[PDB]
């Protein structure tokens, strides 16, 4: 029934998304109008965003500056 | 029960894991096993969840309440039949892509035949609906566990699947639909003659308990005409203070006003209070709060004899006063169902006189009396005398003149005054007797269970005294679950064993009967007694035929009168007149009834073993409001299963849809062998089984309660959502994959990309007139989004003079350029010095001074280092842009199919219930992380044939699938909502 440990889980989520899934998965067994399970709901749902976001910016920074250029290869203009 | 390891084998014989299991033969034939594995790991996880869940229902169930549910074999059926048409159907779509001399820009290595194969085989491991057991497994023990959560232990799990089509509720109405903490609310004295009565009737008189809060004892009794609220709420003012209510208004109940009103009520009272040695007023002993022990129907009458005295906490002395009297335990007769009256002996501690009423007769002492209480409809009739009012000093038995039929009416119809607002009436009558009388009685051969001597005697030996009047309080959810219930056009009938006019008063208090009923007789249309269910009108007769029982009582409401044995006979009909029977009880007689019942309901605390043995689910909230949110809940399975079912073909039938018009439209196949297995494990499995935790619609409860023979895709679900989706998927997709291949590589078809590739023909050496083929230069038009420069650029690939080797050249010219002409200057600087010095030793350089080898060029090794070639399997700047474009088109894919997920849930606009589910959020960012990682991760890019895109190119791909959701801001659900969701046009 503490607001305190979901909300950590909430904040520490910004720098590892899977934690703010975690954060849903353990505290599921206290009662829903609970104010920790809301938390708890709200870690989830910014866990989950910031997953999507966090994988889309790290793929398109990984591919525009590793897989654009293959080592072998040639490039000319807007390269 | 059934061993873990048994389950997790038992679900692999499912006919979609059987179909799985077939196309993962690939494994073993001369096919890649790299990409028929994954169908196994499909089938393992899928597996695994559904053991899971399989195993937590099996604790769920049985152990809280004490081999496949018709639905789940119905729904294999049905996922059955959906692989065979797949199946079938993309076998039509292959063998037409093998007729045809198809091939792909890529694969160019491989025999087109077994890639055209072994995307078939993907594309059926996708279709065929594998997860579908797994998540009708998923919702039923999801739905069993909610019920348990909302105070409904089913003891079955076919129990959960039947509950969602129930059409009629019958219940008890004690216990179920109103609470058992019975209190006494009115109280009758009848006495002819007498000086104060109702109307100047001169022979009966009623009186008010107050305060009438639940088995409380303390109080008194007045007169009903005069106290209105004003007076009722100063008494309950300064309660606290010790017995003083006679300073608002004449108390009765007050021993120290001794007059001849007071001693009449307090002989009823006490007739009526011995007859109750079975209960006794209890506090607890953690709580300031009252109760009663005993039978729950003898309760109310100790405590309205609390009020007038007659009670331990009162005085000490009343112990002694009822050791005075001592009872007769030979004669007493127990109380039953059938009997209806029980009646208690005791002696008299006087000769003629009970409380100051006279029992006086000549030649006769009365040193014993008998006491009797039952329903007055079985003791009012037997009535021979009344009291009787002498001047103003005594009251005495009337021997005088028997009760005459205007008499009886006196009676009568103050009954029927009584039984209406919703109170159950008790009658009390008294018999004196002498030692001769109870020596008699004790001779008697018959049981207890006649004992006519005491009702029937030739000198007329029987008077009641008056009636006790007692409320039984609905349940405070009850009206809401009734009009609830009569919104979900289930039919609540309710089964009582008090009066007709009682039960036909109480059913319109809770509202089982509106106001609106008015205009016919609803004393006779809808509220009937169970006499009138035999062909002649009496219990002797045993049954009335069935063809016109099922005419008669079909529209019956409230059923009074009943017996426990009588249930079956309402099942019976209301089965056969096709409605699914869910029926309440306590197990003592009408554990047959609720077992032939469709649902049978065990009364929870109330109900006994064998009750809790024969029924379908337990109503441990001991309330009816449980059953109702039981058929919610039990309803919103079925929909959750309906809404995943509706998912998998809108999505699967979709697939093969633009996977037809790809091939159709000689476009390169818009996803690979192992990247559609990647697809249908990142939309069913994540997100498409969290639709089976989906909370229950705003109109789940409002829709009539589904047929059992309806089949689960009515035809609503195919004009919408299934139809309209596959349509607008397959446009999106294939959308998406032109699009995409023109950005990437400046032609949407497979005939653009092949001719926008340069081939040579060499004549073979050992063999005449037969050509081998090779390709010496490929070019390529790509879409540039940068800083620098937005548009197109030409990116090419030929034999490289300089390094001797085939060599891959991009962005050589700014713009589409029909011929590249290395020594052009539009061409980048660098290219251009790679060349200029011309083609290295044995080249020709005719045609626009590329790397091209003689016509005498040939060799038996094919594609063997030949100089001036690029080998085969090399990947030209066409294969690159088509891995990247088909990259694209994946990514879409996936991210259409997965936002149809977020659409399925509701009819209503999906903004409106996007926070409804936390589960489909896990899901659908798990399905999108995985999808961009899918990319980007250099193990799984390697064998899912993926290249991570750029920025620009994520949102060109991400935006055809947001252009899917006009599936819901556009059509075809906003007709759905203005054709059926819509109130009133």
């Amino acid at each position: 029934n503490d607001i305190t440990q979901p909300r950590i889980h909430t904040i520490l989520s910004f720098f590892f998304p899977f934690i703010g899934c975690l954060s849903y998965l353990i505290n599921l067994k206290y009662p829903e109008p609970s104010l920790r399970r809301q938390y708890a709901k709200k870690a989830l749902c910014v866990g989950s965003a910031l997953s999507v976001i966090y994988s889309f910016i790290l793929c398109s920074l990984l591919g525009q500056y590793i897989y654009q250029y293959d080592n072998k290869e040639i490039y000319g203009y807007t390269y | 029960v059934v061993p873990v390891w048994l389950i997790f084998l038992s679900q692999y014989c499912s006919p979609v894991v059987l179909l799985l299991l077939v196309a993962a033969v690939a494994s073993l034939a001369l096919n890649e096993v790299v990409e028929g594995v994954a169908i196994i790991s499909i089938v393992t996880l899928n597996a695994c969840l559904a053991t899971y869940m399989e195993k937590s229902s099996g604790d769920a169930i049985g152990k809280l309440a004490e081999k496949l549910t018709p639905l789940q074999v119905a729904l294999n059926k049905l996922g059955g039949l959906i692989g065979l048409i797949a199946i079938i159907v993309l076998v039509v779509i292959i063998s037409l892509a093998v007729i045809i001399k198809y091939r792909d820009p890529a694969h160019a290595d491989k025999d087109p035949t077994f890639v055209i194969i072994i995307i078939g085989v993907g594309f059926a491991v996708s279709s065929i609906p594998e997860g579908l057991p797994m998540v009708v497994t998923i919702t039923l023990s999801a739905g069993a566990k909610d019920m348990v959560k909302k105070n409904a232990n089913v003891r079955k799990l076919p129990a959960v699947e039947t509950l969602g089509c129930c059409s009629v509720i019958c219940s008890d109405k004690t216990g179920t639909l109103t609470e058992g903490k019975m209190t006494a609310i009115n109280a009758v004295t009848i006495c002819k003659n007498s000086s104060l009565s109702d109307e100047n009737n001169k022979l009966t008189k009623t009186f008010d308990f107050y305060p009438t809060k639940g088995f409380e004892p303390c109080g008194g009794l007045f007169d009903s005409n005069e106290l209105t609220s004003e007076k009722k709420k100063e008494i309950v003012i300064a309660k606290n203070q010790n017995t003083s209510y006679d300073k608002v208004l004449y108390n009765y109940g007050n021993p120290s006003n001794k007059s001849v009103i007071v001693d009449k009520t307090r002989s009823l009272m006490f007739a009526a209070y011995l007859n109750s040695y079975d209960t006794t007023l209890s506090r607890d002993p953690k709580t300031l709060k009252w109760g009663i022990h005993g039978n729950m129907s003898e309760g109310p009458i100790v405590v309205a004899a609390a009020k007038v005295g007659y009670s331990f906490i009162n005085n000490p002395n009343h112990k002694s006063y009822l050791d005075n009297f001592q009872r007769l335990d030979d004669l007493e007769v127990t109380f039953n169902s059938s009997r209806k009256m029980k009646i208690t002996f005791y002696k008299l501690k006087t000769v003629n006189v009970f409380e100051n009423v006279y029992l006086d007769k000549p030649g006769k002492v009365y040193t014993h009396v008998a006491l009797i209480k039952g329903a007055p409809d079985r003791l009012l009739d037997r009535s021979t005398h009344l009291l009787e009012e002498t001047s103003m000093k005594k009251v005495q038995v009337s021997w005088n003149s028997t009760i005459t039929q205007e008499e009886r009416n006196v009676l009568i119809k103050k009954n029927l005054e009584l039984s209406q607002k919703a109170l159950r009436v008790l009658s009390i009558c008294i018999k004196p007797l002498t030692d001769q009388n109870i020596e008699e009685l004790k001779k008697l051969e018959d049981a207890d269970e006649r004992l006519k001597y005491v009702n029937y005697d030739e000198n007329g030996g029987f008077i009641p005294m008056g009636y006790v009047a007692s409320f039984d309080p609905p349940r405070p959810g009850v009206k809401e679950a009734i009009q609830t219930c009569r919104e979900a056009q289930v039919k609540v009938i309710m089964i009582t064993g008090d009066q007709k006019p009682t039960a036909v008063a109480i059913g319109k208090l809770i509202g089982l009967i509106e106001e609106k009923s008015e205009q016919v007789e609803d004393i006779n249309s809808l509220a009937i007694e169970c006499s009138e269910l035999h062909i002649n009108k009496n219990p002797n007769e045993p049954i009335l035929p069935n063809d016109q029982l099922d005419e008669f009582t079909d529209k019956i409401l409230i059923y009074s009168r009943a017996q426990p044995e009588d249930k079956i006979t309402i099942v019976q009909s209301l089965k056969r007149k096709g409605y699914l029977v869910a029926m309440t009880g306590d197990g003592v007689n009408d554990a047959p009834a609720l077992k032939a019942a469709d649902i049978g309901v065990a009364m929870g605390i109330n109900g006994t073993e064998v009750a809790k043995g024969a029924s379908e689910m337990i109503l441990i909230d001991d309330n009816f409001c449980t059953v109702v949110s039981a058929i919610d809940v039990g309803r919103t399975i079925f929909s959750n299963i309906q809404k995943f079912v509706c998912f998998l073909l809108g999505t699967n039938i979709g697939e093969i849809i633009y996977l037809s018009v790809a091939i159709v439209a000689q476009m390169p196949f818009p996803l690979e062998a192992l990247q559609i297995l990647f697809l249908n494990l990142m939309t069913d499995g994540c997100p498409a089984v969290a639709l089976s935790r989906e909370p229950p619609n705003d109109d789940n409860m409002k829709t009539p309660p589904r047929p059992k023979k309806q089949p689960i895709m009515t035809k609503r679900w195919w004009f919408y959502g299934i139809l309209p989706h596959t349509i607008f998927e397959a446009l999106c997709v294939l959308l998406s994959l032109a699009f995409s291949l023109y950005i990437c590589t400046g032609f949407y078809n497979l005939n653009g990309i092949h001719n926008l590739c340069k081939t040579v023909n060499l004549v073979d050496v050992n063999d005449a007139n037969v050509y081998h083929e090779y390709k010496y230069f490929c070019s390529s038009y790509e879409y540039r989004i940068s800083t620098d420069y937005v548009g197109w650029v030409t990116n090419v690939s030929f034999w490289d003079p300089q390094n001797n080797e085939a060599v891959n050249f991009w962005g050589a010219a700014k713009g589409k350029v029909e011929n590249i002409n290395p020594l052009s200057d539009i061409v980048h600087p660098e290219l251009r010095l790679r060349m200029q010095d011309g083609c290295s030793g044995d080249l020709t350089l005719d045609e626009n001074g590329w790397c091209r080898p003689k016509d005498n060029k040939t060799s038996d090794g094919y594609n063997d280092e030949l100089e001036g070639i690029l080998k085969k399997g090399f990947e030209d700047v066409t294969a690159k842009g088509s891995k990247r474009g088909r990259t694209m088109a994946f990514i879409s894919a996936v991210w259409c199919e997965m936002l149809r997920a977020y659409t399925v849930r509701s009819w209503e606009p999906f903004y409106k219930v996007f926070n409804r589910n936390m589960w489909m959020h896990l899901a659908c960012s798990i399905s999108a992380t995985l999808t961009f990682l899918s990319t980007c991760i250099p193990g799984i890019t390697s064998i899912l044939n993926t290249t991570c895109l750029l920025w620009w190119q994520y949102l060109l791909a991400i935006f055809w699938a947001l252009l899917n959701l006009f599936l819901d801001e556009i059509v075809p659900k906003v007709i759905y909502r203005r054709k059926y969701m819509t109130i009133k046009n």
